[PDB]
């Protein structure tokens, strides 16, 4: 090792690590987006189309599941395989299965690609970690590890940013009965797969892992690729039963405490962070609802004769109303509701309502003509002498009101965040430290967080999602490369793929739980966090040192 | 006929024009239909009442002779719930609890037959007002009944068995010398029937004599509309097509370049947990005009038709030099003239139907509709005027005049 290391020190830092460090960022990118894609995207496609009231439909989250699988088959396997052959068919697998997916009718189809998709790419960031880190000059090593995670980030935010340019109308994922057109997520499909396919495209020229391919054997060949390095960095500055052995060799065995204490680590920070970062849109849009609920119109006794209704009344309840001979013509009934009205002879035509519904009313002598006002939106309601006239079908509402534009605007704000907290731990992991940095980033993540429960704002929570997301990517990093520097090249694709699934397990834990707990309790949920993360930070010292 | 009991209505009198000549009482709120006297209105109230004085020798009192009863009966609409499980009498025969009985309930026609030994026995007929077009709700219908003292006795509508059940139990019957044509216990106010045409035989009726009745009081000779009346000139008729009851006529582009097709659904009208029905008054209204002092449209009548739109009047017209067979029927402020067919080659009847001709007599062929791309536009085909060589439904001509009326409760738009 101490040769190699030599070589690879002589061999220096220039085109070729940089050329290899941006094909390796695509595929982060790509982990990245398909975080994006099931924490923020498919829980927001089966909320019901024809309801500005719908709560998340939490039930994509299995395909976590199947990145769990993905980080331990495609994460292990590499170790005894190889990196550039695992990493180039987990990729290809991937893009091509998110392309079956945009070609597909009905959900459930939908819903099973994009589980093998995560199959798929669940056992991309170890790999990539792992290539990347047999590569880079060993004094020089912390720096640019780290900067590989910042192309992380970067694709949630670029998921982020063209989600809401695409696809900003929820319910399209639990409706196929449409026409062929509402095809706007069938597009952001095909493009969320654009990272990997450039990646795929880009992984042909580059080589084999040096240390790798020199501990299998065929030395002639890390010499020639060692070889080829040297003049690039010149000419810039002028056999499962093995893996699962494998697997127990990196656990029960002589690494045992420095492995439970990563793990231990790995999950408290992917339990914490996958839980806040959807907690906090949730929590912003429980504040509108809120303040749109505080203005509710309650009405008592009305009598209204002979009104012709042109405008939109919206946020009303009526009761023991008397509507006779009323007139609603050309106009949008948002989230008012009827009860105990007795109408006459009114006429409802070009109406369209959301979220309204009738309930216990006499209904008499009207006609309901050119309308949406199905027969599901009336609750126990007599009819005498009425009629219903052709209808239109099809789900209208005010989709300018009621979109997702303020859950992928949070979540674009919240990724971007990390930006000036990463390049502070880039160029300072070489000085305070590994161990060090992702205490200090922990434990101040979860004085931050002891923070939130004095804010009660928009203005407010954004703030403090902007300061946690900022303070909570350093951790991250040392994390990444505590985790990658410990084990040896024998075990540490196997190592990290375990930690990684751990992580994504942790993740389903908090994106469920915290988005549970949505309007019944603030304290429950921010407590839970800030033991999680002190846990962590005062845990992740008991580690061996790395300098 | 040789009825023994043959109420009809002769020059302002109601008469029975047997032999025998019953005495006849008529109330003080009887009403009768201006345009034909024989069809009467029975109102729920006292005076509302008609009654029949019997002969004595024509009183039935025996164990064994068959006997039959034939009427036309309409029945408004029921529209509120008081009228369920709720059954009146509209004719009465009973004295001391033995004689026979016709009554009505939701959805129901009774015909009940008691003894002097109290046995009861019910012959009914049920319609469901909850379908979408019903051809016994509001309409005229003919029920006629007729009762073997041996084997059973049975009820038929409109010329066709409908129920049989046996009175072979029943012993001597004794019914009242006097036929009360009135309604009793109708808890609901507003209630009334139309009846005509009621008469009696002392014999059972075979299917052939009962065809026979049917078609000899149709009056095929003149044209009806939807609810069964006599079709009238200068008179607004929505219309319908009974191949397509779920789609509704309309006009578009008034003029030489324009066309009606038809769009659907026609909607509906319902009332909760008493009927629920597809919507009648919908589509641009027609008018029959003259091209016979009355207002009254008889079969082989050359006439013109009007379509109403925005409350104007236009001509239904078409040209007969476009291609193909179909002529696409459209509306003008040329090929006019209609000719009225009821009755078809020598007895079938298809019901009411047009007959566009051209204004030197050549037939241009019946008015029906034709899917002459994806808009369904009127045609005046003469495949249609051959398809009728097998009695079948012709699913074009067949159109059917639905007027105005207060017993279907609806109201137009
Ligand atoms: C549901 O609808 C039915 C019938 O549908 C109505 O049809 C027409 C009549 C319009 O009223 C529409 O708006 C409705 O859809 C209703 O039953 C009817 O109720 C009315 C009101 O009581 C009854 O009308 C009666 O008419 C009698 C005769 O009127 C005479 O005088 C007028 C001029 O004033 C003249 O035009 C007419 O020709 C007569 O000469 C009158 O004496 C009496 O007092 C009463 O007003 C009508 O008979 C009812 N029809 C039936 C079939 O029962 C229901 O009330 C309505 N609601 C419910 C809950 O069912
Ligand atoms: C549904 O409403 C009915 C009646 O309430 C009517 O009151 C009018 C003033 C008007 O607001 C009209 O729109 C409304 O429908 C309720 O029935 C009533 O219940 C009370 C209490 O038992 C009785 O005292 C009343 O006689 C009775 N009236 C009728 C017409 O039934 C009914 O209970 C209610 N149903 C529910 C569960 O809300
Ligand atoms: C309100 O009603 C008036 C009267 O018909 C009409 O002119 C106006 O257009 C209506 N308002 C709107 C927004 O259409």
């Amino acid at each position: 090792a101490h040769q190699y290391e030599t070589i690879m020190d002589e061999c220096g830092h220039g085109r070729f690590q940089w050329i290899l460090f941006f094909v390796l960022g695509l595929a982060l990118m790509a982990d990245g987006v398909e975080v994006f894609v099931v924490s923020f995207a498919l829980p927001s496609a089966e909320k019901d189309m024809c309801l500005s009231s719908s709560k998340k439909g939490m039930l994509g989250m299995i395909v976590y599941l199947g990145m769990m699988a993905g980080a331990f088959i495609l994460g292990g396997l590499a170790d005894k395989l190889g990196r550039k052959r695992v990493l180039s068919m987990s990729l290809a697998v991937n893009a091509s299965f998110a392309s079956l997916s945009s070609f597909v009718q009905g959900y459930g189809a939908f819903l099973f690609c994009r589980l093998i998709s995560g199959i798929g790419i669940g056992g991309a960031l170890p790999i990539v970690f792992a290539y990347f880190s047999e590569f880079l000059s060993r004094e020089k090593r912390g720096e640019h590890l780290s900067w590989l995670g910042i192309f992380w980030m970067t694709g949630g935010l670029y998921a982020s940013a063209m989600a809401w340019s695409i696809i900003p109308h929820y319910g399209w994922g639990f409706s196929m009965g449409t026409n062929y057109h509402f095809h706007s997520w069938r597009v952001f499909v095909i493009v969320c797969a654009l990272p990997c396919t450039v990646s795929m495209v880009a992984l042909k020229f580059m080589p084999e892992s040096p240390r790798f391919l020199l501990e299998m054997g065929k030395h002639d060949e890390a010499w020639m690729i060692l070889k080829q390095v040297h003049d690039t960095n010149m000419r810039a500055k002028g056999i499962f039963k093995q893996v699962w052995d494998n697997a127990l060799y990196c656990v029960m065995g002589p690494y045992r405490m420095n492995t439970l204490i990563l793990a231990v680590v790995w999950f408290a920070m992917a339990f914490s962070y996958y839980g806040l970062t959807v907690w906090f849109p949730d929590m912003i849009r429980y504040f509108q609802d809120e303040e749109y609920k505080s203005k509710m119109k309650v009405f008592f006794g009305e009598h209204v004769y002979g009104a012709t209704i042109n405008f939109t009344m919206e946020n009303q309840i009526h009761q023991h109303g008397k509507l006779v001979n009323d007139k609603f013509t050309r106009m949008y009934f948002k989230h008012v509701l009827f009860e105990d009205t007795f109408f006459d002879e009114c006429y409802f035509e070009d109406v369209t309502s959301t979220d309204t519904y009738f309930k216990n009313c006499t209904i008499e002598s009207t006609i309901f003509y050119n309308t949406d006002l199905y027969e599901h939106k009336f609750i126990n309601c007599r009819f005498i002498n009425s009629t219903f006239l052709e209808q239109k079908e099809g789900c209208h509402m005010d989709l300018e009101q009621d979109n997702d534009f303020l859950i992928y605007l949070v979540s674009f704000l919240g990724s971007l965040s990390v930006l000036p907290g990463n390049i502070i731990s880039a160029l300072l992991m070489d000085r305070i430290g590994r161990l060090k940095m992702i205490g200090g980033s922990m434990l101040i993540s979860a004085v931050c967080c002891f923070f939130l429960f004095f804010g009660n704002s928009e203005s407010a929570m954004i703030g403090w999602q902007c300061l946690f997301c900022g303070t909570s990517i350093a951790a991250w990093n040392a994390l990444d490369v505590i985790t990658v520097e410990l084990y040896p090249t024998n075990q540490r694709a196997t190592a990290f793929g375990i930690l990684n699934g751990l992580c994504k397990f942790g993740a389903i834990l908090g994106n469920t739980i915290f988005a549970s707990f949505v309007g019944i309790t603030k304290v429950v949920p921010i407590l839970l966090a800030a033991a999680s993360l002190v846990g962590g930070g005062l845990i992740a010292l008991r580690l061996p040192e790395t300098r | 006929n040789t009825s023994i009991l043959n109420l009809r209505y002769e020059s302002n009198h109601l008469i029975d024009l047997s032999r025998y000549a019953s005495k006849i009482n008529i109330g003080s709120k009887v009403n009768f239909d201006p345009i034909d006297k024989n069809q009467i209105q029975l109102f729920n109230l006292e005076s509302s009442k008609i009654e029949v004085i019997l002969k004595n020798a024509i009183v039935y009192n025996s164990m064994y002779e068959n006997f039959s009863t034939s009427f036309w009966i309409r029945i408004p609409k029921y529209f509120n719930s008081i009228s369920l499980n709720n059954e009146y009498t509209i004719i009465n025969c009973m004295e001391n609890n033995s004689g026979w009985k016709v009554s009505l309930n939701y959805g129901e026609i009774i015909w009940t037959l008691q003894d002097t030994q109290e046995i009861k026995q019910r012959v009914v007929f049920k319609y469901s007002q909850m379908i979408n077009i019903s051809d016994y709700i509001n309409r005229w219908i003919f029920v006629t009944i007729t009762n073997n003292r041996l084997n059973n006795s049975k009820i038929y509508i409109n010329g066709r068995l409908i129920d049989q059940k046996p009175i072979s139990n029943l012993g001597n019957i004794h019914a009242s010398n006097n036929i009360m044509f009135k309604l009793d216990g109708c808890r609901d106010t507003h209630r009334y029937i139309w009846i005509k045409y009621f008469n009696l035989f002392d014999k059972e009726l075979n299917e052939k004599e009962i065809k026979d009745l049917y078609d000899n009081q149709s009056n095929s000779g003149i044209l009806k509309d939807f609810w069964g009346d006599y079709l009238q000139y200068d008179k607004p008729y929505y219309m319908l097509n009974l191949y397509d009851p779920n789609k509704y006529v309309d006009v578009n582009n008034v003029g030489i370049r324009g066309y009606m097709y038809l769009k659907g659904p026609r909607g509906s009208v319902m009332t909760t947990n008493i009927y629920l029905n597809s919507s009648l008054y919908r589509g641009t209204k027609f008018i029959i005009k003259k091209y016979n002092k009355d207002n009254i449209v008889r079969n082989n009548d050359r006439v013109y038709i009007n379509v109403v739109v925005k409350n104007k009047e236009y001509r239904l017209a078409t040209n007969a030099s476009q291609a193909g067979v179909e002529k696409i029927l459209s509306a003008l402020e040329l090929s006019q003239v209609v000719v009225m067919k009821s009755k078809n080659d020598q007895g079938i009847t298809n019901k009411c139907k047009m007959n566009l001709q051209d204004n030197n007599g050549n037939d241009i062929g019946f008015i029906g509709f034709h899917q002459f791309n994806n808009i369904a536009k009127l045609v005046a085909s003469n495949w249609y005027n051959r398809q009728i060589e097998r009695s079948s439904r012709t699913l074009g001509c067949s159109w059917e005049f639905i007027p105005v009326d207060d017993g279907w409760g609806e109201r137009p738009l």
